[PDB]
């Protein structure tokens, strides 16, 4: 978050100790609480790692410095500063270093060791290297790094044709190859290199993200594709992510998508996405999601449990969101409930009737609030999210089951319930429902309570009145029409749809105290107007010869000057 | 059962299957198409389907043919049938009308069979995702 | 428009819905926890129809008391200034640049031309650009309906 913030807090922690004068479990605990707590509020970044792992060298804890050390070297690949702190960490370790500290230099081999700041690594590994007796080991190590490129290329490869004293030239094509093809891509990658090292910089800025040299490098990794992509990839995307950037995050994983990678590797990079990204951008956990959607046939299994976990953490996270809950109720459906035209149709029906069931349980345990932790359905349900299931039960009785008595009592039931009442996916369908039959009083009754009991949105209700009026002009006649007439409300389906066009609140069943009349010239503002109680303007000349006009009766005279207003928006916002 | 015959009259289906021959010319043929799919009832959907669909099927127009609008209009005529069993109707589209596709069109007509799809027969999206590989 | 009085079970979506038929929007916010939201038109023709006939009406079983407001750059301003209480000072919206000829205020639209009086020349596009209205405006307009009478009846969105 913020540097200065950060700052503040490291120099209060730093005086408390002082102040402590003793060893101090509960200080240390306090340090440790807020270590976690600015890891936890910030992108964990390579000072904070340091600064913990300092503190825990201070309080003799190498297991603690490393563990944060190693959880932001793992979730960040251009961890150079937790990359170091481990290494000299693992420098002096138990006998089990052989095998640790070497499948973590692999790993950050594998990951940023084309970079340019991963001079240290490599210089780490050759001393690893050289300590240790594996000669197979360091040979290895040292061809690997031999092929990637970086800023001292040259260096590194003499350093390794100057080391390799059993191995000098046993496939010396292949060694000069490797020595060709890494300085050949150090010298195309230098001009890079340095547009970086003058521009890329964590500042959380545009000068920060650093664009030219991004654009540099992304026109680098497309066009120039040497074979050498899949660690570029991870080079490039490591000083991109030193910047977050939705676009950059959409680049890369299209990226991806395009080599065609296998699904377990997108998958974690869509997860580290999820939880690196902050909330309220919408686009990339639905675009997971999609994937999860398409990517389903091939596993079929793990897929159903990872979908299941993103949709309860989506929904956890977002109460008012919807189409999450259309997509787990399509997903559930789907993988817990398959269906199949081969089998038999008694089968196949128990499928759908078992559905019913489930929903019907769930709704009514939620309407009654008791919850089954059990069923996943009900603890993922929402407040918001409930008229879609129910329309979902609506649905499935109505079309599958084909129960028009039953769809009609959960109509009647489920419509005077005001957590459901005023909702838009269960309107229409009961619009399509009263519309697949053919009955046109309800559809009267419907589009006469639109304005008065049924508070859609106002889109919404100049849909329904325009496919209704078409509808209803296609598919009725005039002997209906005439009958469906009735004077006492004025309401004729042809030109009441028309006259209720974008008027809400439009009826079709003194006037100087009435708001409208209060504020007639100006909206907003209310003003008495003065007027004359017997006004003479509406009558002729002819017929006022008739008898002496009467002196006129005045009103709101003293109120001319008095001009009040609501002032709502002050009044309710900016003094809350 | 008194379904009044609105558009399905010598009359006015003579003019509506006159501007629907101009097909890339006007701008109103998904209105035509999916005002027209709206009769739910045996008799009303065997004529509409006979009269329209299946000929325009027959006469391979490409322009409708690759407009997923169209299939979606098909199947939506067909799955909300109050005469056919659930069975029937699922049977009939899965066997009958996705077949009846080409494949080169699945880039243009699967975004919205998908959408149909995810509303309506979760359990055949599996069929279809296969199908159309 | 400043919508007062908001239930917090709506979003910017469905308030852009409620407030997108009486013109076109420039704008719509809901500032996260403070129980009201912005809507800035393009037309105060539009804005007074707005507040005319969306007063009272429930948002999310809650009643609705429309006002004039202000913008989210200028609110900021007006609270930084009011915390300090140093002058209180506004600034007038920037206003159209009259004469405009093209555009008839209080229209929509969605998606040759001989310019003559009885149509509309010029509109502004939904988002910000401006375009040149078509005679293919209003098959866009029903096709669009149709679109999200049927996906919103199934449940992809509550607009």
């Amino acid at each position: 978050a913020l540097r200065g913030l950060d700052t503040q807090f490291l120099q209060d922690n730093t005086a408390l100790v002082q102040a402590y004068r003793g060893l101090d479990w509960s200080d240390i605990s306090s340090l440790t609480q807020m270590v976690d707590v600015i890891e936890q509020t910030v992108v964990k970044y390579g000072n904070p790692n340091d600064s913990i792992k300092l503190a825990l060298e201070t309080i003799l804890w190498q297991i603690l410095r490393k563990y944060p050390l190693l959880f932001g070297f793992w979730k960040r690949f251009a961890t150079i500063e937790y990359q170091l702190f481990g290494l000299k960490k693992s420098i002096a370790v138990l006998a089990t270093s052989v095998k640790w500290f070497p499948t973590s230099l692999e790993l950050w081999c594998d990951y940023l060791n084309v970079l340019c700041v991963n001079n240290p690594n490599e210089t780490d590994f050759i001393r690893n290297n050289f300590e240790i007796a594996k000669d197979l080991i360091g040979k290895q190590f040292l061809s690997h790094p031999f092929w990637d490129k970086f800023i001292e290329f040259e260096v590194g490869q003499k350093n390794w044709h100057n080391v390799q004293r059993i191995y000098e030239y046993i496939i010396e094509v292949p060694l000069h190859q490797y020595a060709r093809f890494f300085t050949s891509y150090k010298k195309f990658l230098n001009e890079k290199n340095l547009k970086t090292t003058r521009n890329i910089d964590i500042v959380l800025r545009k000068t920060q993200t650093t664009v030219n040299e991004i654009w540099q490098f992304e026109s680098k990794i497309k066009q120039p594709f040497f074979n050498l992509g899949q660690v570029l990839n991870d080079d490039l995307e490591n000083w991109s992510r030193y910047l977050y950037h939705e676009n950059t995050w959409m680049m890369y994983i299209k990226w991806l998508t395009k080599k065609n990678i296998s699904d377990e590797v997108v998958v974690d990079i869509y997860q580290k996405a999820n939880t690196f990204l902050p909330l309220d951008f919408k686009t990339l956990r639905y675009d997971f999601l999609r994937f999860l959607k398409r990517k389903y046939r091939s596993n079929n299994t793990l897929f159903n449990n990872i979908f299941n976990e993103t949709v309860s953490r989506y929904l956890k996270i977002w109460p008012n969101d919807i189409l999450l809950m259309t997509e787990y109720l399509c997903m559930l459906k789907r993988h817990s409930f398959k269906n199949s035209l081969d089998q038999s149709p008694k089968e196949i029906l128990e499928k759908q009737t078992s559905f019913t069931k489930i929903l019907e349980t769930s709704i009514t345990n939620y309407i009654n609030n008791q919850i089954d932790a059990k069923v996943h359905l009900q603890t993922l349900i929402n407040d918001k999210n409930l008229s879609i299931v129910v329309v979902e039960l609506i649905k499935t009785t109505w079309l599958v089951l084909k129960n028009n008595m039953q769809t009609r009592k959960y109509f009647n039931l489920y419509q005077k319930n005001i957590l459901i009442k005023n909702s838009v996916p269960f309107w229409l369908t009961y619009y399509k429902f009263e519309k697949s039959n053919v009955n046109f009083t309800k559809l009267n009754k419907f589009i006469r309570e639109l304005g008065v009991e049924i508070y859609l949105p106002t889109t919404v209700m100049n849909d329904i009145l325009t496919d209704y009026k078409t509808f209803y002009l296609t598919h009725s006649n005039i002997v209906t029409y005439e009958s469906s007439i009735i004077d006492s409300n004025t309401f004729d389906p042809i030109l009441y749809p028309e006259l209720k066009m974008s008027n809400p609140k439009y009826d079709p069943v003194d006037w100087h105290k009435k708001t409208e009349w209060k504020e007639a010239g100006h909206i907003g503002i209310t003003t008495e107007r003065p007027q004359i109680s017997n006004s003479i303007i509406e009558c002729n000349s002819g017929t006022l010869i008739q008898k002496p006009i009467s002196l006129p009766n005045f009103r709101n005279l003293e109120k001319i000057n008095q001009v009040k207003i609501n002032d709502l928006y002050t009044e309710e916002f900016l003094k809350e | 059962d008194s379904q009044s015959n609105g558009l399905l009259n010598k009359e006015l289906f003579d003019k509506v299957w006159k501007r629907l021959s101009c097909k890339e010319k006007k701008s109103g043929q998904e209105i035509l198409l999916n005002n027209l799919v709206q009769f739910y009832s045996k008799d009303t959907v065997e004529f509409v389907e006979k009269n329209i669909f299946q000929k325009i099927i027959e006469f391979g127009w490409e322009y409708y043919l690759q407009n997923g609008m169209f299939w979606n209009c098909y199947c939506r005529l067909i799955y909300f049938d109050t005469s056919r069993s659930y069975l029937d109707k699922r049977q009939y589209i899965v066997r009958k009308i996705w077949p009846q596709i080409d494949k080169k069109f699945a880039q243009s007509v699967l975004p919205s069979l998908t959408e149909f799809c995810e509303s309506y027969f979760p359990e055949e999206m599996d069929t279809l995702e296969e199908m159309f590989t | 428009v400043f919508i007062g009085g908001l239930s917090s079970l709506v979003t910017e979506d469905e308030l852009r819905a409620y407030f997108q038929p009486f013109g076109t929007i420039v704008y719509v916010k809901i500032p996260v926890g403070k129980c009201c939201g912005f809507v800035q038109y393009v037309d105060r023709l539009s804005a007074e129809a707005a507040i005319a006939g969306m007063q009272g009406f429930p948002i999310a079983n809650s009643r609705v008391r429309l006002s004039w407001g202000r913008s989210a750059k200028q609110t900021a301003l007006l609270q930084q200034a009011m915390l300090s209480n140093s002058l209180q000072v506004q600034q007038q919206q920037p206003g159209l640049q009259q004469p405009n000829y093209g555009y008839i205020p209080s229209s929509t639209c969605e998606a040759s031309s001989t310019m003559l009086p009885g149509c509309q020349i010029l509109n502004y596009s939904n988002p910000q650009q401006v375009i040149m209205q078509g005679s293919e405006a209003v098959v866009n307009s029903t096709n669009a309906m149709l679109n999200r009478l049927e996906q919103g009846s199934n449940g992809f969105m509550f607009a």
